[PDB]
């Protein structure tokens, strides 16, 4: 009689009908990625539209069950996502024009290219063409030509398409009773209905801004060290208290500094840990690479992989006849069908990536018993965070020596680990400032605090203050830097990468306390320890059915994000960088510019 | 049964009753297809708000997980009534001397 019984009935029949259409929609995309054919391209659109229109048809009946009469927390969470109308709230024109802007901006990104200034005939596309050249390019002009010329025909041309994306998406948030479109993404962390665990959407701006203050002393030292090694190349453009060029970050957008690890090696007289030459002599293939990782999850207590998982895996690309995307991805369809599509070579990274790609599959097995709408991570940062903790355990010399990759007589000391922390710091400490910088800028533009003319004026003004990077060539409001980015042009969440660093480290410190490991954190290894797996498995099966604030307390015992695990794991590196920076100036100034003298 | 029942594209021939006004009694079989009424809103056999179709088809494909793979179950009900007994176990019939 009560609306509760009617709501639970609508939710029971929704999981069955949605599981069949969702599985066929994901299955169609699998055959399209594994094999490029005219039949798979159409099946992805038909199966994709059938499932896309399914939620639109169910959303009409979901708004007829108010959440005020529902006293069940698990019931409101399932209807919380269905209550949203998506693009239905937008006008007929604004709703159809939105997909045209997303498809137009996404097409220019893949079709965009920059012709070689020295070779006008040869014109290389950004990916891989422009992303690979900028990685190993040490030239100042060669890197500036592709970096400066890209945003000229892209950043400038995407400005009118980006303006519509800002106005169109705002109309959707306002129709949803949201302060703005920026608050739309913060809704993933929204927590309500539980006394004391409530997490407001606006509290994210204060947490990300409060936690970033503690990372400054660690990043300032890491930035001063990188500027000292590269200061001998161009002392005029690189000031001691200034900032590093924007095109010298090692790649197009300067997201990860790992490419600079070669020249930033503190000690070049000592060997480095690599499994490439060790795996070659062992004569291992893609078939035994995943098998070795499957035994790791069993040592911690996690169930093994189903027979269909290993049988349906795609270990390589059979030439150009049948082509697939080598980009590692973990595909979860449904009905217990788990698969991974990746191109498997013999490298030290593929071994670490195998644990990451398998972490997503292993993570999907815990909450697989939850309802369709209840199957998901507690937030957008837990997806890749659970997979990083698995890779961090394999990179430790203790895990490598266990399976026999690294020689048992390999000497492990400060000089050996100090070089390892620097490699992980560039990929970790390097993305944090860039993530908080770009993510915070989008929130200000969407909120309306930055006029359209100040988009670029505030972009570089906040860049030197956050990441300490200055533009070699000044730009006007015509250019759009985020327009060229992959996540910004594809309408994907860019904040999930910032929180992933804080979440992956919290679990690393908590899981090692259960296994009773002593010494530095980077020396911890969760293998052979079945006590840490039982504690992490509890939250793995919860998913988003429970507030992420509550599930996070059962693991690390914290009700919010904390930077403490970031300082301890990087503590040994901070102590060494502090001494090497005594001869230099720690930090940078925002009053220095390469074109302003 | 994944090697027989499950086929490419899915097999909807095997369905089930998702909703019922109550719980079935022991050894009871009801094939009634009458629409299920969740609330007090009249249905009259026309699908709509608070009106659903109870029978649902089992998705069957060879790519499904082993847990959800269809299993053919044969349930033998042993009941001893007042009537004489007939069915018995096998025999022996050893050698003769």
């Amino acid at each position: 009689s009560t609306i509760e019984e009617q709501a639970k009935t609508f939710l029971d029949k929704f999981n069955h009908e949605a599981e069949d259409l969702f599985y066929q929609s994901s299955l169609a995309s699998w055959n399209y990625n594994t094999n490029i054919t005219e039949e798979n391209v159409q099946n992805m659109n038909n199966a994709g539209d059938k499932w896309s229109a399914f939620l639109k048809e169910q959303s009409t009946l979901a708004q007829m069950y108010p959440l005020q009469e529902i006293q069940n927390l698990t019931v409101k969470l399932q209807l919380q996502a269905l209550q949203q109308n998506g693009s239905s709230v937008l006008s007929e024109d604004k709703s159809k024009r939105l997909n045209t802007i997303l498809n137009t901006m996404s097409t220019i990104y893949s079709t965009g290219k920059v012709c070689n200034p020295d070779n006008p005939q040869e014109c290389l596309l950004l990916e891989p063409g422009l992303n690979e050249i900028m990685a190993n390019s040490l030239d100042y002009n060669e890197r500036l030509w592709a970096w400066e010329s890209w945003r000229s025909e892209v950043g400038k041309q995407l400005r009118p398409l980006y303006e519509e994306y800002v106005v169109l998406k705002n109309e959707m948030a306002r129709a949803n009773h949201y302060e703005d479109y920026g608050d739309y993404w913060r809704g993933d962390y929204e927590v309500n209905g539980v006394d004391g665990y409530d997490y407001s959407r606006g509290q994210l701006i204060e947490d990300v801004e409060h936690t970033f203050e503690e990372i400054k002393p660690l990043y300032e030292h890491l930035h001063a060290y990188v500027r000292a090694k590269l200061m001998n190349a161009y002392p005029s453009y690189i000031s001691p208290i200034g900032c590093l060029p924007a095109h010298l970050l090692g790649d197009m957008w300067g997201r990860f500094w790992t490419n600079l690890y070669s020249l930033t090696v503190p000690f070049g007289q000592k060997p480095n840990i690599d499994v490439t030459d060790a795996m070659v002599d062992q004569a291992w293939d893609a078939q035994r690479i995943f098998k070795e990782a499957e035994k790791f999850f069993v040592s911690v207590g996690l169930p093994n992989m189903t027979q269909g998982f290993w049988e349906n895996s795609m270990l390589t690309d059979p030439g150009n006849v049948q082509k697939a995307v080598c980009h590692p991805t973990a595909w979860d369809l449904g009905k217990g069908d788990f698969r991974i599509l990746m191109c498997t070579k013999v490298t030290m990274d593929d071994f670490l990536t195998a644990h990451h790609e398998m972490g997503h599959i292993q993570y999907d097995m815990a909450y697989a018993a939850q309802p369709f709408l209840l199957r998901n991570g507690a937030n957008e940062g837990f997806h890749e965070a659970v997979g990083e903790i698995m890779s961090l355990s394999a990179a430790t010399p203790k895990h490598l020596k266990s399976i026999g990759l690294l020689s048992p007589d390999f000497q492990e000391d400060n000089e050996t680990e100090i070089n390892f922390l620097l490699k992980q710091a560039l990929t970790i400490v390097g993305t944090l400032p860039f993530t908080y910088m770009l993510e915070k800028w989008r929130w200000m533009v969407f909120k309306g605090e930055i006029p359209k003319d100040q988009w670029m004026k505030k972009w570089w003004e906040m860049k030197r203050e956050i990441v300490g990077v200055v533009e070699p060539v000044p730009h006007d409001e015509t250019y759009c830097d985020p327009a060229s980015l992959f996540h910004v042009s594809n309408d994907y969440s860019f904040i999930r990468y910032y929180t992933r660093t804080l979440y992956q480290f919290q679990f690393q410190e908590a899981l090692c306390q259960a296994a009773k490991h002593e010494g530095p954190l980077h020396k911890c290894d969760i293998s052979n320890s079945t006590e840490a797996g039982q504690k992490l498995f509890n939250m793995l099966r919860l998913g988003k059915s429970e507030p992420w604030t509550l599930a996070l307390e059962n693991v690390v015992g914290a009700k919010n994000m904390n930077v403490r695990p970031l300082l301890n794991y990087f503590e040994p590196l901070f102590t060494w960088l502090k001494d090497q920076n005594k001869n230099s100036f720690v930090g940078w100034s925002t009053d220095w510019s390469p074109y302003a003298d | 049964s994944n090697n027989l029942d499950s086929k490419v594209g899915g097999n909807y021939n095997y369905r089930y009753r998702l909703f019922r006004k109550s719980n079935l009694k022991p050894f009871e079989r009801d094939i009634s297809t009458e629409i299920y009424q969740a609330g007090s809103t009249p249905c009259n056999g026309v699908q709509g708000f608070n009106c659903y179709f109870p029978l649902q088809s089992y998705g069957f494909q060879p790519t499904n997980g082993v847990g959800y793979q269809p299993y053919r179950v044969v349930v033998l009900s042993f009941e001893l009534l007042h009537a004489p007994a007939t069915v018995c176990g096998p025999k022996k019939s050893t050698n003769l001397v």
